[PDB]
Formats: structure tokens, C-alpha cells, sequence
RNA sequence: GAAAUUGUUGAAAGGGAAGGGCAUUUGAUCAGACA
RNA sequence: GGAAUACUGCCAGCUGGGACUGAGGACUGCGACGUAAGUCAAGGAUGCUGGCAUAAUGGUUAUAUGCCGCCCGUCUUGAAA
RNA sequence: AAAUAUGUAAGAAGUCCUUGUUACUUAAUUGAACGUGGACAUUUGAAUGAAGAGCUUUUAGUGGGCCAUUUUUGGUAAGCAGAACUGGCGAUGCGGGAUGAACCGAACGUAGAGUUAAGGUGCCGGAAUACACGCUCAUCAGACACCACAAAAGGUGUUAG
RNA sequence: GCCCUGAAAAUGGAUGGCGCUCAAGCGUGUUACCUAUACUCUACCGUCAGGGUUGAUAUGAUGCCCUGACGAGUAGGCAGG
RNA sequence: GAGAACAGAAAUCUCCAGUAGAACAAAAGGGUAAAAGCCCCCUUGAUUUUGAUUUUCAGUGUGAAUACAAACCAUGAAAGU
RNA sequence: GGUUGCGGCCAUAUCUACCAGAAAGCACCGUUUCCCGUCCGAUCAACUGUAGUUAAGCUGGUAAGAGCCUGACCGAGUAGUGUAGUGGGUGACCAUACGCGAAACUCAGGUGCUGCAAUCU
């Protein structure tokens, strides 16, 4: 009959990356989790203990609970039509602070700047982000650059 | 008398008419399951500063 | 496909900073509409250089005119196409009064005697054969006999009304 | 603000027709979607 | 057609009259609809809609209750308005002044407010002195006290009440209530 | 003293069913509104 | 050398033929034309003329003609079956 | 090692300053957690949309499903059996495909005028026995998606290479 | 490429039928034209929404007035009759 | 692989190479090298209390598992485990 | 710059073959009374720093070296793919339209960077 146990399907997504089998780096137990921050979730296959179930493989939470070994991350499933808050307890190998902040932590210190620096000249601002505009005009030259004429080719074997 | 087994036919349809509601979200969650030795202390924390506002209304 | 003009299209890479200036590539390319020749042209950049539309712009677009629109020419003119099993290069030779009309004659031929849709074919090139003997399919070279003159027999008057009260003539 | 004002421009079908005889195939293939670029604007007029 | 992208033809889903079949208060609402179309004053459209609910979702607010509120900082000579029945309350021993106005008061309510020399009046008097409901204190009282929430969201680990009649040992207190008899809740 | 069903009388249609829909001709019949 | 024309586009340029509609019911608005008085096609038709005043138009009904129309009820994935 | 799918983030529940509370924790008034006081407003932190959003109770029917494109298992195969995502039919008429549950088009209050879709325009039948270049002659020609089948292999028929 | 051979089944019979051969056939191009319960404009019904209106001395305040958008439906729910 | 009496294809001895080509009860897949394998030393945490959590899920039960709190212990020079 | 003790990233650090290394350091190296471990003071323990050596370790350089790392309109806008059609084809399958876009290949460039503390011609 069918098999549905707790590391079922799990062969090559808890396997362990070519040439990076052995230890964890020491890295990896020096850096430091604090509430409220937000990890992704990976789980070292090497490291059976307090290993997250495959469903959190590669999602994204934030921690509410430091304990000796480990971080509670609390991270919100959607079963059925809503969504569920779920808790986990994870080693510290299984989870890695979140670049998905960066973006917006290090724009938010720079918009601080450009908003007392530009106000303190006699504001004019504009710090929202804008999308891809379209191109502008421009004339390009010839200068060097007469336009090489191409035509299609004709078929051929060559085997 | 055999039947159909399974599908998850209209499930994804059924889903979204009420609608996959947004986890929703509030400031102060609950301590459910944080480390009873850290709660015990954030208690009298929490005891101690309450005092010395009750104290500053003196 | 339609009743075609012919454009030059240029277009080159975008520019960057380690390259200002890129190449600049023109095709010339038989198509309806303007719309339809842009494309025309990003699709056969893309089987020789290493760019799409995305990562590229055109430059120019033109429509060339014939020069000489009332002067009879005689075209040659070079294929390839797909057929069922298998794709094919051809030659074949054109005569008529500009590469424009040249080219609509043309896939409306490969059409009736090859069944090739639009999509399947590449014009390759298409040139006035400048002297005569040069000239090399014979359904073409039948027209540049000197002092050439021929009957139409059987004429075929349209009528314009339902009944007759005649007999029709097909003298002519 | 300004574009959010007008309603969804409500139009009638073309009135010289569509120049194709089918619709549902991109501009280029001598069907009626997509970008027509310039050509927006006599199928607009004739929608008008 | 059109790719609709809500229900069509959907009612508010608010009351808009009451479903009560009472003249005066078909009249205290022909009164504020008035008031509420002509002032600006908010306190009036508030009070429209009070009228309009039905009897759970109008506690009855306590004698008591107003007292504790007169107790606010800046409100004892607020002019408090329950737009519902105000019931007395023994475990409160020294009341005070003011004036309430009410859909009801209870005889004895009546009674506590008027002995310490405070006044009753009704929604219609209360229009007449505070037509923008100036210097108003309107409270609500608990809806979620009554007995029928008890049982709502009954579930495993809900915490939350059966739906039961005889009560005791033996009714409902074995099998998932107690570790030691299969499981709990 | 209903209906099914039947006799007579009157009117009408009917080239392997009949009945029905939108529409008008034809025939029969009828309301209203005008001053 | 100097024009014309085609093609595509624009005009708050002018103008003819034809069809359907005329909701609303004092005034109230935004305007236009006039030196003005005043006028108007400007928040929904009025002016002028004729015919009948009756089965004429209209309803109903039978018939005919164009095109259309399978037997309802039911269980069923699916019924005229 | 893609493409399509998929987690989180794009602020007032935010950022920075000062320095209170504890029994936790540090060699340590160290940290950690929660705070008092202070500083900065709608370009306050991407787009598009929003006939608003949130919430509570109670109860019906249902719990045989079937089909199409694409992915796809078993099977020689099936108008066969079984899954994936979407879209349908079931529950739905209307225009087209002659006919037909599921295809194309398009979803329905009672109507007038206009313009179209998909599909058509010899006649049946509303609509060019229209225009244009070719190709095709069959003593069992051919004739429009789903779709109502034809293959290997041959021809000194004819066509263009 | 088109055409031909390859190509055998049972009532008489189906490019829908007639019929069609520089097609009314096959490939391809260009115009025009026909017509859906769809699109556009308008009237009328009803549903939903947003406004306005207790002021006597006349008649519906569940009323009256203005405005916008919407309308398929088995099982089934509710509503006004 | 290259070496040493009886000794042979295979007994026991030594050196070299050796990323795991082995071993870890067992199916297979993951994992592991001063180890998770092999040899030795000391042991009973396979214990005590009662909650939270993940999978299966109705977010019931059961099974299994995770990270803490409160005991009492084991081992180690120790951090630890 | 060298070297050492403790490191971070964990091959640009590994592997094969050669050659070069001053000063300090490290090392190899001497001993067996003591603690301590062995079949064996080889490992492990202690003791000397005295008696000896750059031979090895170590560090570095060489190599149309093996490996690894990086780049590139090198291959390739190729394979594959999301979306469309009353597109082609008896079919198997295939072209086109609006997008996303590899891997191998090939050629070029590299061959540890770096933190803390002590020490050194
Ligand atoms: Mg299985
Ligand atoms: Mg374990
Ligand atoms: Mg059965
Ligand atoms: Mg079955
Ligand atoms: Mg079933
Ligand atoms: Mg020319
Ligand atoms: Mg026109
Ligand atoms: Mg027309
Ligand atoms: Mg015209
Ligand atoms: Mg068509
Ligand atoms: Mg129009
Ligand atoms: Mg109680
Ligand atoms: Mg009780
Ligand atoms: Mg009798
Ligand atoms: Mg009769
Ligand atoms: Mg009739
Ligand atoms: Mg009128
Ligand atoms: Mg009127
Ligand atoms: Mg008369
Ligand atoms: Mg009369
Ligand atoms: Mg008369
Ligand atoms: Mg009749
Ligand atoms: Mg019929
Ligand atoms: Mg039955
Ligand atoms: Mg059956
Ligand atoms: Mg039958
Ligand atoms: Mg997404
Ligand atoms: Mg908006
Ligand atoms: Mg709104
Ligand atoms: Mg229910
Ligand atoms: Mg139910
Ligand atoms: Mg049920
Ligand atoms: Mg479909
Ligand atoms: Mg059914
Ligand atoms: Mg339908
Ligand atoms: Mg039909
Ligand atoms: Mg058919
Ligand atoms: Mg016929
Ligand atoms: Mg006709
Ligand atoms: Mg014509
Ligand atoms: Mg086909
Ligand atoms: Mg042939
Ligand atoms: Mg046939
Ligand atoms: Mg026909
Ligand atoms: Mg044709
Ligand atoms: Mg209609
Ligand atoms: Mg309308
Ligand atoms: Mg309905
Ligand atoms: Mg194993
Ligand atoms: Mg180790
Ligand atoms: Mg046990
Ligand atoms: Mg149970
Ligand atoms: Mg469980
Ligand atoms: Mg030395
Ligand atoms: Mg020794
Ligand atoms: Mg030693
Ligand atoms: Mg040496
Ligand atoms: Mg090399
Ligand atoms: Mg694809
Ligand atoms: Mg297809
Ligand atoms: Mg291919």
C-alpha cells in the first residue's frame, strides 16, 4: 500500500550538496537570533535532530522563542481555504537570518539620510520607488558604424 | 460498483469564493510555548516597572 | 501574406557602459505594415546574432520605393522553405515591374505549387538580372523574343444581366 | 487621479469590421490582438 | 456579459428600520432620521441605528455600570444615554446625580437614580435639551455576556461549554475530558 | 345539473398524425376614445 | 533641377441622401449670438396641413403562408429515446 | 540545470536618541525582554485595482459525476481504466459547427435602431456565379478544425525544384 | 505539389442536399457583403445602492423625489404575493 | 600493490596507496572520517512531573517525533552531551 | 614581509614531479628518576634544551602538469519552456506569433584571501 511517513519524498531535498558533505562550519553556531527576526527555513540533512518537516523546507518566518539549542519560528500554512499559525522548533543549523529585509532595512536608513539632508538644502524629495520607465529618445550615430545588411541563409546539413 | 478514488476537481474553486483569507495579524501575540524560565522572570520584569509608574504618579 | 512594401530595418544591441555604440544591423524585409516588419526583423536577428527584442531596439524602419516602377525588370529571386518532410532552397525567376510586386507574385506561388504558407518561407535575396541571357528559366525567357506579339483567343465577355438575346461571340 | 476618473471607455464593435477574418490571433498573423502600435487608432475611431 | 467581481444585488445587511412593530418607537426613529439628516452632530446618527437593533444586541447597562463611568476623568456632569433599559443594582451603595435618559428604566433603577436627586428622561427629552447630543456619555452594555455565547465556537481544545441540560458527574465528563479515560477535549 | 364522452345543426381546415412559437393576409367578432 | 500625384495621418472645414427615437412637463443650469434690444439648435419635439370619426386603426378568434417547435413526469454523467 | 509554478519583504504595529524594571542572563548595570521621556508626517516609502472592509450565529442541498487542451500511469488498443492544473457540461438557453450535453462564438429582464462574433455569401438560404496568381481531370476526383479515418510502397500523368 | 494505383462487406444513400470542372475543387492574397439573447445608444419592468424631502392649510414617511449600476440558473435558501 | 619459513586462490606478519569505493539489526533512501564506523573505559537519561510543538488532521484521536520548564542521575579534565 | 598559537571562509587552499628557503619560530632531535601508556617509551607520559639537523615536516617557487575557481555577443538566442490559433500533417510530429531561456562545448584569465595575539635581520 501507499507510504506517507514523516521524511517521505525527501531523497534529494535533504541530500547535501556536491563536495559539502562532513562538519558545519563554526559560522553557522556563532551567529545570533533574537525575537521578532525573520529566517528562512533549509534543513541540514547531517543534523537529524530538530529538523523541520519537509513542508517548511524553504519558507520563511519569524522567530518567537530562543531556547538553548534552538529558535521557535513561527510560520503561517494556509490548509484549506485560510491560513493557520503554526509553530516550529528548529536548530540552529536547519535556519539562516533572511536577506528579505536587507533591501528595505538598508533603504530605509538611505531615505532617512536623503530626507534630513535633502529638507535641511530646501526639501524636493521623491524617495517612493519607481517601476522600469520606458526609453527616452536619442540619436545614435553612424560615425564608425555604417549598418552592416544581413539577409537570412540558406539550409544546409553539415553531419 | 467501483467509482471514482480521488481529484481535487473544483477544490481551488471552492477555495477562493470565501476566499483564502490573509493570515491577519496583531500587535502583541501570544508567549504560547516561549521558554517558561525567560516568562517566569519577564514577569516580575514586567511587575517591577508598573510599580515605578504607579510610583511616578505619586 | 498581404500586398507588401519592403523596409529597411535597423537595429542594433542596447547600449552599456563597457559598450556604447554596438554594431548596427539592417535587414530588408518584405512585409504589409510596419508592425509586421519590426517583427519580421527581430526574428531573423535572433537565428544570427546573439540578441532578442528584449535586450535590443530598432534603430530606424524606412520603406524603400522602387526606382523605376513603370520599368519592366526581370527578377531573379532565391527561397528557402519547409515543406511536409523536409526544407529546401529554390531559385526562381520573377519578371514583372518591382521587387514589391515581385514578391507578392512569389508567394503566391510557392503557396499554389509548393502548398508554403507565409511562415514558411525565407526569401534569401531578390536581384534584377541585369542582361538578358543571364536569364535562366525558360517560362521567363519566352517573353524576350524579339518584336514578341500574341493572339488572346476565345474571348470571354462578362455579362451584366441574367438573359442574353444573342448568342455570345468569343472572337476577339 | 485622472485616469482612475474615467470609466471604462464603453464602445460599440467596429463599424467598418475588424479587417480580419479572424480575431483571435495576434495582429501580426493577420488577426486582431495584441500591439497594433499606431493602427490603435483607426480600429478605435471606427469602435467610436 | 459581464466578469462580475462581487455579488450583484446584495442588501447591506444592516437594519434599517427596527423589526420592532412598537408606535413610539416607530416614532423616537421618526424623530432622530430627522435629526440625523439636518445636524452634522455624529451622536444622532449613532442613536438612529441603536434604535434599530434587536434586544440581544441592546444590554441592558446597569446602574452600577453608569456609575463607574460618571467616575471618568472630565465626565461627572455628563449627561449619560442608554438607548436601551437601565436596570438597578444593589451592590453599588452610593449613587449619584445626574441625569439619564433611556429607552426604559426598571422600577427600581428609577427609584436609585431619582433618590440621590438625579433625573430620568427619555430619548425625546434628552433630543430636545442636546439636539447635537452636546456633553453626551452614550454607553453600551456587554453583549457577550449572554448565556448563548457560552456554546459558540464549540471544538476540541476550544474550551468552551456543551450544549447540555441535566448537568453533574456523569453527564459529559468521562471519555475526552480526562486524560485517564481515552484523551481530553 | 360540470367534465370525460355522444347526437343533431352551423362554420372551417385537412397530399403519411395533430397540437405549439414570432409575424402578417383573409374572414368572423368586439371594446374604447371622439364631439 | 523643379513640380505633380499616390499612400498614411489631421481639421473644434463645409455640405447632400436615408432610417429608428421624441423619454421629460411652469421657471431654476452651463452657455452661444448680438453695440444693444433681444435672440437661440444652450438641463429630452414642435410648428403647419390633410383624411377618418368609423370596425377605419386596434383587440380577440378561426384559417392560411414564411421560418422555427421531438413527450411529459422521473432516476441518471447522459432521455425524444 | 531551466520555463511554469512557490516562501517572505516593500514602514506609524516604522526608524533614531536618552535611560527605568527583573527573581532571567553576564566577569560585570553586562545582556535579554517590556517600558518612561525626545526627534521626523502623506512621494510615509513600488505598480494596478477596490459597488468598501472586518466579524458572529445558525441552517439547506451535496457527498454516483462526466468532458476538452496541456502534463500523465496501466493497457496492442478502446466512445477503455486511472491521476495533475485550468476551463467547461451536469445546472444553460442564444449564434455557428446540417445533425449532436461538453467544440467555436457568446452566457439570457420586456423592446426599438445600429454594429459585429464564430461561421458563411451558385441554388436550397439572408449574403459578390466578386476580384487576383497558380495548381488539379480521377471508367469509384475533391471539397474546411473537434469530426465521423487510411499506410508502407509505386507512376515516363502533370507541376515547380 | 495536385492527380492516379495501392483501396474488400453486407436494405438504397449521402462534401447536409442539388449540383459543380480557367469550379461551386485545392493553396494563397485583396475587397465588399449577410447575421446572435453579444457590443453601442434609447424607452419601459424589477433588483441593489447613494442622495434629497415632516412645514402647515389635502389624500399613501412602510411614503414622495433625484441619481447610478445590475438582471442565466437544477438541488437548495429566503422574500413579496 | 609490494614484501616474510611450512603457507597453497584463501591462515598470520609489515609497509605503501586509499573521499569512503566499507560499516552503522533490518527494506530503501538520506546521513556520517581525529565519526555516526572499529577497539577499550565508566555507566542506566530506556528514569521522575506535567504542559507546548511538528507530521497524518476535523487542524479530533492514536502512533511517532521536536524544543523547553521542574527533579534526580550518568559520563568527561572540561565545554558539553 | 617571515614565523608561531587560536581562527573565519573551507581546493585560487587539493594532487603529481622537481628546486629554493636568511633570521627568529616551528620541527626533527637526546634521556627514562618521577606521573603516565604500551606486545614495542614507535604512539602516548614525563625530564633536558643540554648533546645534534635543515634531511624530512613547514613555507615558497617551477610545470604548453591533473584538479579546482572565474569570465566571455565561445557555442546558443540553440535545447527546453509559459501563452495563442477552425495553423501544416493520415499520423508520428512540425512551423509560426507574444515571452522566458539552459547544459555540454570552446577560448581566455587565475591558483588561497583574511582576523586576533606574540615574535623576528
Ligand atoms: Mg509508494
Ligand atoms: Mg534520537
Ligand atoms: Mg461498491
Ligand atoms: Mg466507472
Ligand atoms: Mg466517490
Ligand atoms: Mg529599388
Ligand atoms: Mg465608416
Ligand atoms: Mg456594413
Ligand atoms: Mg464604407
Ligand atoms: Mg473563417
Ligand atoms: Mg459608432
Ligand atoms: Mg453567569
Ligand atoms: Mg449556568
Ligand atoms: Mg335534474
Ligand atoms: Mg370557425
Ligand atoms: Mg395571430
Ligand atoms: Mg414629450
Ligand atoms: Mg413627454
Ligand atoms: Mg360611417
Ligand atoms: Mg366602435
Ligand atoms: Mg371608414
Ligand atoms: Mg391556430
Ligand atoms: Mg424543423
Ligand atoms: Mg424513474
Ligand atoms: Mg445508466
Ligand atoms: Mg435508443
Ligand atoms: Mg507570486
Ligand atoms: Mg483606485
Ligand atoms: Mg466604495
Ligand atoms: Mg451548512
Ligand atoms: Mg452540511
Ligand atoms: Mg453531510
Ligand atoms: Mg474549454
Ligand atoms: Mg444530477
Ligand atoms: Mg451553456
Ligand atoms: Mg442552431
Ligand atoms: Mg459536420
Ligand atoms: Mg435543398
Ligand atoms: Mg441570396
Ligand atoms: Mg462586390
Ligand atoms: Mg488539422
Ligand atoms: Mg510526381
Ligand atoms: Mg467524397
Ligand atoms: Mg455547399
Ligand atoms: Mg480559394
Ligand atoms: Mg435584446
Ligand atoms: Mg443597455
Ligand atoms: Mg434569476
Ligand atoms: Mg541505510
Ligand atoms: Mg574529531
Ligand atoms: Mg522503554
Ligand atoms: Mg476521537
Ligand atoms: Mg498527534
Ligand atoms: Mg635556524
Ligand atoms: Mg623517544
Ligand atoms: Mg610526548
Ligand atoms: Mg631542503
Ligand atoms: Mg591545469
Ligand atoms: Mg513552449
Ligand atoms: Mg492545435
Ligand atoms: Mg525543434
Amino acid at each position: 500500500g501507499k507510504s506517507h511517513g514523516y521524511r517521505s519524498r525527501t531523497r534529494y531535498m535533504f541530500q547535501r550538496d556536491f563536495r559539502k558533505h562532513g562538519a558545519v562550519h563554526l559560522s553557522t553556531y556563532l551567529k545570533v537570533y533574537k525575537v521578532g527576526d525573520i529566517v528562512d527555513i533549509k534543513a541540514n540533512g547531517s543534523i537529524q535532530k530538530g529538523m523541520p518537516h519537509k513542508f517548511y523546507q524553504g519558507k520563511t518566518g519569524v522567530v518567537y522563542n530562543v531556547t538553548k539549542s534552538s529558535v521557535g519560528v513561527i510560520i503561517n500554512k494556509m490548509v484549506g481555504n485560510r491560513y493557520l499559525e503554526k509553530r516550529l522548533n528548529l536548530r540552529v543549523e536547519h535556519i539562516k537570518h533572511s536577506k528579505c529585509r536587507q533591501e528595505f532595512l538598508e533603504r530605509v536608513k538611505a531615505n532617512a539620510a536623503k530626507r534630513a539632508e535633502a529638507k535641511a538644502q530646501g526639501v524636493a524629495v521623491q524617495l517612493k520607488r519607481q517601476p522600469a520607465q520606458p526609453r527616452e529618445s536619442r540619436i545614435v550615430s553612424t560615425e564608425g558604424n555604417v549598418p552592416q545588411t544581413l539577409a537570412p541563409v540558406p539550409y544546409e546539413t553539415f553531419i | 460498483a467501483k467509482s471514482k478514488n480521488h481529484t481535487a476537481h473544483n477544490q481551488t474553486r471552492k477555495a477562493h469564493r470565501n476566499g483564502i483569507k490573509k493570515p491577519k495579524t496583531y500587535k502583541y501575540p501570544s508567549l504560547k510555548g516561549v521558554d517558561p524560565k525567560f516568562r517566569r522572570n519577564h514577569k516580575h520584569a514586567l511587575h517591577g516597572t508598573a510599580k515605578a509608574l504607579a510610583a511616578a504618579k505619586k | 501574406m498581404a500586398h507588401f512594401k519592403e523596409y529597411q530595418v535597423i537595429g542594433r544591441r542596447l547600449p552599456t557602459e563597457s559598450v556604447p555604440e554596438p554594431k548596427l544591423f539592417r535587414m530588408r524585409i518584405f512585409a504589409s505594415n510596419e508592425v509586421i516588419a519590426k517583427s519580421r526583423y527581430w526574428y531573423f536577428l535572433q537565428k544570427l546574432h546573439k540578441v532578442k527584442k528584449a535586450s535590443g531596439e530598432i534603430v530606424s524602419i524606412n520603406q524603400i520605393n522602387e526606382a523605376h516602377p513603370t520599368k519592366v525588370k526581370n527578377f531573379g529571386v532565391w527561397v528557402r522553405y519547409d515543406s511536409r518532410s523536409g526544407t529546401h532552397n529554390m531559385y526562381k525567376e520573377i519578371r514583372d515591374v518591382s521587387r514589391v510586386a515581385a514578391v507578392e507574385t512569389l508567394y503566391q506561388d510557392m503557396a499554389a505549387r509548393h502548398r508554403a504558407r507565409f511562415r514558411s518561407i525565407h526569401i534569401l535575396k531578390v536581384a534584377e538580372i541585369e542582361k538578358t541571357a543571364d536569364v535562366k528559366r525558360q517560362y521567363v525567357k519566352q517573353f524576350l523574343t524579339k518584336d514578341l506579339k500574341f493572339p488572346l483567343p476565345h474571348r470571354v465577355q462578362k455579362s451584366t444581366k441574367t438573359f442574353s438575346y444573342k448568342r455570345p461571340s468569343t472572337f476577339y | 487621479q485622472a485616469n482612475n476618473f474615467l470609466w471604462p471607455f464603453k464602445l460599440s464593435n467596429p463599424s467598418g469590421g475588424w479587417g480580419v477574418p479572424r480575431k483571435f490571433k495576434h495582429f501580426i498573423q493577420g488577426g486582431s490582438f495584441g500591439n497594433r502600435e499606431e493602427f490603435i487608432n483607426k480600429l478605435v475611431k471606427s469602435m467610436n | 456579459g459581464i466578469d462580475h467581481t462581487s455579488k450583484q444585488h446584495k442588501r447591506s445587511g444592516h437594519r434599517t428600520a427596527p423589526k420592532s412593530d412598537n408606535v413610539y418607537l416607530k416614532l423616537l426613529v421618526k424623530l432622530y432620521t430627522f435629526l440625523a439628516r439636518r445636524t452634522d452632530a455624529p451622536f444622532n446618527k449613532v442613536v438612529l441605528k441603536a434604535l434599530f437593533l434587536s434586544k440581544i444586541n441592546r444590554p441592558p447597562v446597569s446602574v452600577s455600570r453608569i456609575a463607574r463611568a460618571l467616575k471618568q476623568e472630565g465626565a461627572a456632569n455628563k449627561t449619560v444615554v442608554v438607548v436601551g433599559t437601565v436596570t438597578d443594582d444593589a451592590r453599588i451603595f452610593e449613587f449619584p446625580k445626574t441625569t439619564v435618559a433611556a429607552l426604559r428604566f426598571t422600577a427600581g433603577a428609577r427609584a436609585k437614580i431619582v433618590k440621590a436627586g438625579g433625573e430620568c428622561i427619555t430619548l425625546d427629552q434628552l433630543a430636545v435639551r442636546a439636539p447635537k447630543g452636546q456633553n453626551t456619555l452614550i454607553l453600551r452594555g456587554p453583549r457577550n455576556s449572554r448565556e448563548a455565547v457560552r456554546h459558540f465556537g464549540m471544538g476540541p481544545h476550544k474550551g468552551k461549554a456543551p450544549r447540555i441540560l441535566s448537568t453533574g458527574r456523569k453527564f459529559e465528563r468521562a471519555r475526552g475530558r480526562r486524560r485517564s479515560k481515552g484523551f481530553k477535549v
